[PDB]
């Protein structure tokens, strides 16, 4: 039970700047050396930066030296990263890890927050039912889903009966709309007989534009 | 900058089977070597560190070795959990600096996808335009063709198809075809068909309704 949670991800203007949080639990923060890390998407990993645990010793990529200031609050225990100057390849996942001792291979990651540099503008996904049909229908089970179109940027989430139902469910990568939107299927196969007795609900959240919605699917 | 390189890039095996993955670097980098695992979409993990050295609460069948610029990390009996890649990382001299990533898929026996068709919604068809889904599920492997027809018209306008990750549970791959028309189009014709090729499959397989 030690983790790192970043938060502080989403859309942002070129030219423009953002910062992240890498707020860490489990441990003694304060005496580690962390690092934050990126991955632009059809790309592997690349160091961002690292900070001492002094707080008082940074480095930086080639990429982002004078523009991106690593830093730390040891008190509130959390690690920061202030982009300045964003471009459209700075596109990608940040993860901060922390250092291991002896000293060098990152020890613990955190999940990983997608920033997306664009100047096109949020939108809000709609939700449509994928209803359960005897055409969506195979022997004691059953298929239904969501259908969530159109919303810009990348990450959309989708649970099934608020997490009651986790199972049964593939939810699928997203596509870009020859529009410059997304869209994605979120699907799950449920026992044929309940049909009629349970009532399934997907919860779709996009906090990007902050559109929360659910949809009751229902048969026919 | 010490610029790694990973072996096979790909590698599919069948779950029980020994798994093998290289790590060449451009330069000795001696002992120093990292190895991470990242099932998507999570945090990387370190398996291992210092080349032979196993990260604490990893599983035993993952070990590493080699030595100077060659490395091999190893999954002694490869399970389907296991799917991911698999990152190593250099630390010897500045910068720190990573593999390109090797993609371990679990080959498993065939299974053919139970193929699924979902008209509209009227709600949809309400604001403007009309998605027709056409659901794969639980196939293996992972190629799989699926063409549109509109009465019987072949269609090259215009679907969008998407693939999930291998089950970790039962290695298997689901996907979903949008068949993607104007409401104006979609009362313009009868029948509604996606036909899916599959190795999995004696022949192929069509799915229809009419409206």
């Amino acid at each position: 039970e030690v983790q790192l949670l970043e938060s502080g991800g989403g859309l942002v203007q070129p030219g423009g700047s953002l910062r992240l949080s890498c707020a860490a639990s489990g441990f003694t923060f304060s005496i580690y050396p962390m690092f934050w890390v990126r991955q632009a998407p059809g790309k592997g990993l690349e160091w961002v930066s690292w900070i001492g645990p002094s707080g008082g010793i940074t480095k930086y990529a080639d990429s982002v030296k004078g523009r991106f200031t690593i830093s730390r609050d040891n008190s509130k225990n959390t690690l920061y990263l202030q982009m300045n100057s964003l471009r459209a390849e700075d596109t990608a996942t940040y993860y901060c890890a922390r250092e291991g001792h002896n000293d060098w291979y990152f020890d613990l990651w955190g999940r990983g927050t997608l920033v997306t540099v664009s100047s096109a503008s949020t939108k809000g996904p709609s939700v449509f039912p994928l209803a359960p049909s005897s055409k969506s229908t195979s022997g004691g089970t059953a298929a239904l889903g969501c259908l969530v179109k159109d919303y810009f940027p990348e990450p959309v989430t989708v649970s099934w009966n608020s997490g009651a139902l986790t199972s049964g469910v593939h939810t699928f990568p997203a596509v870009l709309q020859s529009s410059g939107l997304y869209s994605l299927s979120s699907v799950v196969t449920v026992p044929s007989s309940s049909l009629g007795t349970q009532t399934y609900i997907c919860n779709v959240n996009h906090k990007p534009s902050n559109t929360k919605v659910d949809k009751k699917v229902e048969p026919k | 900058d010490i610029q790694m390189t990973q072996s096979p890039g790909t590698l599919s095996l069948s779950p029980g089977e020994r798994a093998t993955l290289s790590c060449r670097a451009s330069q000795s980098v001696s002992s120093y070597l990292a190895w991470y695992q990242q099932k998507p979409g999570q945090a990387p993990r370190l398996l291992i560190y210092d080349a032979s050295n196993r990260a604490t609460g990893i599983p035993a069948r993952f070990s590493g070795s080699g030595s100077g610029t060659e490395f091999t990390l190893t999954i002694s009996s490869l399970q389907s959990e296991d799917f991911a890649v698999y990152y190593c990382q250099q630390y010897d001299k500045w910068p720190l600096t990573f593999g390109g990533g090797t993609k371990v898929e679990i080959k498993r026996t065939v299974a053919a996808p139970s193929v699924f068709i979902f008209p509209p919604s009227d709600e949809q068809l309400k604001s403007g335009t009309a998605s027709v889904v056409c659901l794969l599920n639980n196939f293996y492997p992972r190629e799989a063709k699926v063409q549109w027809k509109v009465d019987n018209a072949l269609q090259s306008g215009n679907s969008q198809e998407s693939v999930t990750e291998q089950d970790s549970k039962d290695s298997t791959y689901s996907l979903s075809s949008t068949l993607t028309l104007s409401k104006a189009d979609y009362e313009k014709h009868k029948v509604y068909a996606c036909e899916v090729t599959h190795q999995g499959l004696s022949s192929p397989v069509t799915k229809s309704f009419n409206r």
